């Protein structure tokens, strides 16, 4: 009886992830991939039919920015969506048979609890860094992708502070280490909010990505599938030109590490509510996003 | 999205709608004209709403001039509103005439997450005057609580509410 149309505490989300894996031990496993600055576990749901050998997989990332609540809420509905529609929807069922889905609903647990209890708009980690009394680094400026180039601040008090060095944030290192150890990821989708954008590399430079053509095509296909639920409109493009320069971003790191299908979703809305998206929009957001996610995943299934 | 890193975007349309945006050049909240469609997230109905989004992490800025005066800014290092001397021109968004204004503006979206949920009366039929924080109004407002269940946005007095929220 988990209300997927409500925003939840970290505790509740972690627990629901556990129930999902309990109800589908055949299909879903809660794996701890690391810990946060404040020593909270980082949990992923692994979805698979491959009996424990490394298959090709897509990484679904959410909640790297803690105030972006629709992100985590969508990610956990999607956990339930994937299991509930396995062998009832040709679409996922066909994806799952070919490949594994790794889902990280709260990539920044410390920040998330901090938004729930202290500061609703908090964005960064809660790492405490020598040099300043300011707290946290922006985990989406912390990756080893033109780290510390244009598109990030070196002022620790900045919302977009890149941190002391690439992968300094243990939350980020945890994902990097785990994806690299695995070594055969094919898709990487990072969920954020808000603005309704679906973007692809690069953010650290105006340079076109070698796969820029196909990326835009898929993005647009996925954008259209998403629109086909309730009419929600997305714009598409590379990060640097669509929003701004951003150095050390996750989808750029991924793409430069041989994951071709690297996309960012900025979910709802466009500014009416902003970060404070009312709970009554979680499911509608999650339904539509699902189609865009499947479209991308189908496309990855087929290029394999 | 990092709202404060977006440029002004009037969009592709012909409307005439004055709004505010955070200007990265000057790091201050400024007026621009919106064309009613498309655009981006860096767009606010009032100056205070823009500062509440983008201003409160900036360092204090005295600026070039010396028509000096005592002002307040939200110090990101202490999360306290503190006094600084403003030269009179070219300052950034982190600048308020009074301590209270500085506190109320910068705390607008920085309250605990539970302060931003709708007041929930609950199922029960009691009537207990309780207060809750209403972010639309930006005030702790009286409401009437049923007596069981509900949520954390529920306080016995007003100063209790504004203490938490
Ligand atoms: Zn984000």
């Amino acid at each position: 009886n988990f209300n997927y149309g409500a925003y939840h505490s970290l505790e509740a989300i972690y627990h629901e992830m556990d129930n999902i894996a309990a109800d589908f031990p055949d299909l879903a496993r809660r794996v701890k991939i690391g810990h946060s600055f404040e020593n909270r576990p980082m949990y992923v749901l692994k979805f698979s039919t491959g009996k424990g050998v490394r298959r090709p997989a897509v990484w679904l990332n959410a909640g790297i920015h803690s105030r972006e609540w629709i992100s985590q809420a969508t990610a956990i509905w999607t956990a339930r969506k994937i299991v509930s529609d396995y062998q009832r929807d040709p679409a996922i069922t066909s994806i799952l048979e070919k490949m594994d889905i790794f889902l990280l609903p709260v990539a920044n647990p410390d920040g998330y609890v901090y938004t729930q209890t202290q500061n609703r708009l908090w964005r960064k980690t809660r790492s405490r860094n020598p040099g300043s009394s300011c707290i946290g680094a922006d985990p989406n400026r912390n990756w080893n992708a033109s780290f510390a180039g244009k598109g990030a601040s070196d002022n620790p008090c900045s919302e977009v502070y890149h941190g002391p060095h690439a992968n300094s944030e243990v939350e980020v290192k945890s994902v990097v280490d785990f994806i690299q150890k695995h070594g055969n990821f094919k898709g990487f989708i990072d969920l954020h909010s808000y603005s309704q954008l679906l973007m692809y590399p690069y953010g650290y430079s105006v340079k076109k990505a070698p796969d820029a053509e196909e990326l835009d095509k898929v993005a647009r296909l996925a954008a259209k599938a998403l629109a086909s639920v309730s009419g929600t409109e997305y714009q598409v493009g590379p990060t640097c030109t669509t929003v701004y320069p951003a150095s050390g971003s996750s989808i750029d790191w991924a793409y430069d590490n041989g994951i071709k299908f690297a996309f960012t979703f900025e979910l709802r809305d466009t500014g009416t509510y902003g970060f404070l998206l009312p709970a009554n929009q979680i499911i509608p957001t999650a339904e539509e996003t699902w189609l865009g996610l499947k479209t991308i995943m189908e496309h990855v299934r087929d290029n394999l | 999205i990092s709202v404060c890193d977006l440029p002004a975007d009037r969009g592709q349309c012909t409307a005439y709608i004055p709004q505010w945006f955070f200007a990265k050049t000057t790091e201050d909240c400024e007026k621009f004209v919106y064309g009613g469609c498309q655009g981006n997230a860096n767009r606010f109905e009032t100056k205070d709403d823009c500062i509440a989004n983008c201003g409160c992490n900036l360092p204090s800025k005295v600026g070039p001039c010396r028509v000096s005066a005592r002002m307040w800014f939200h110090n990101p290092e202490t999360e306290k509103c503190e006094v600084f001397i403003y030269g009179g021109c070219h300052g950034n968004a982190n600048r308020f005439a009074t301590e209270t204004e500085c506190q109320e503006v910068c705390d607008r979206y920085q309250k605990p997450g539970f302060c931003y949920q709708p007041s929930e009366t609950g199922p029960c039929k009691g009537s207990f005057p309780r207060y809750y924080y209403d972010y639309e109004d930006g005030e702790c407002k009286e409401f009437i609580y049923g007596g069981c269940e509900g949520n954390a946005n529920n306080f016995e007095t007003k100063e209790s509410c504004e203490n938490a929220c």
